[PDB]
């Protein structure tokens, strides 16, 4: 609940400032808005793809660390450390 | 591309739909990919006979759990 709430808010914020920046950059904004053009399942896939260190996701650092900590807690609960 | 822009991003969708999408995506990206090695330990533990002399069978050793 809370994680996707903050994720949606930050997607709103990124969408807004990319919408501002399309005026300065027209070629780049298409590649940037491919994210918003893609279907919601694909969007949530790449938003959650911050696992490992490929670092191609647009997810921010604190949001990434929150899910990392929760995943560590879930693994500890499952008994696999 | 206009129709793609008009199609709602995750922030427009209601919270429950986004929660379900996050559940499926988290499953695929994290839970399935999470891999650990336990097979050798489990097989050795099953193969080890458990207190065969202490057990009062007075015969051939009982078949190990793996057997």
């Amino acid at each position: 609940d809370d994680f996707v709430a903050k994720l949606q808010d930050n997607q709103r914020f990124r969408y807004n400032e990319v919408m501002q920046a399309l005026n300065m950059s027209a070629a780049l904004t298409a590649r940037k808005t491919k994210e918003f053009r893609s279907p919601p399942q694909e969007q949530i896939n790449m938003l959650l793809n911050f696992k490992d260190d490929k670092s191609e996701c647009p997810c921010p650092e604190e949001i990434r660390d929150q899910l990392l900590d929760f995943h560590e807690d879930l693994m500890t609960h499952c008994g696999i450390e | 591309v206009v129709a793609c822009f008009r199609m709602a991003p995750l922030y427009n969708l209601p919270r429950h739909r986004a929660v379900n999408l996050f559940l499926q995506g988290y499953e695929k990206s994290w839970i399935e990919t999470e891999e650990h090695y336990f097979e050798d330990k489990l097989i050795e533990d099953l193969a080890k006979p458990g207190a065969e002399p202490p057990e009062e069978d007075e015969g051939t050793k009982r078949v190990d759990p793996l057997h």
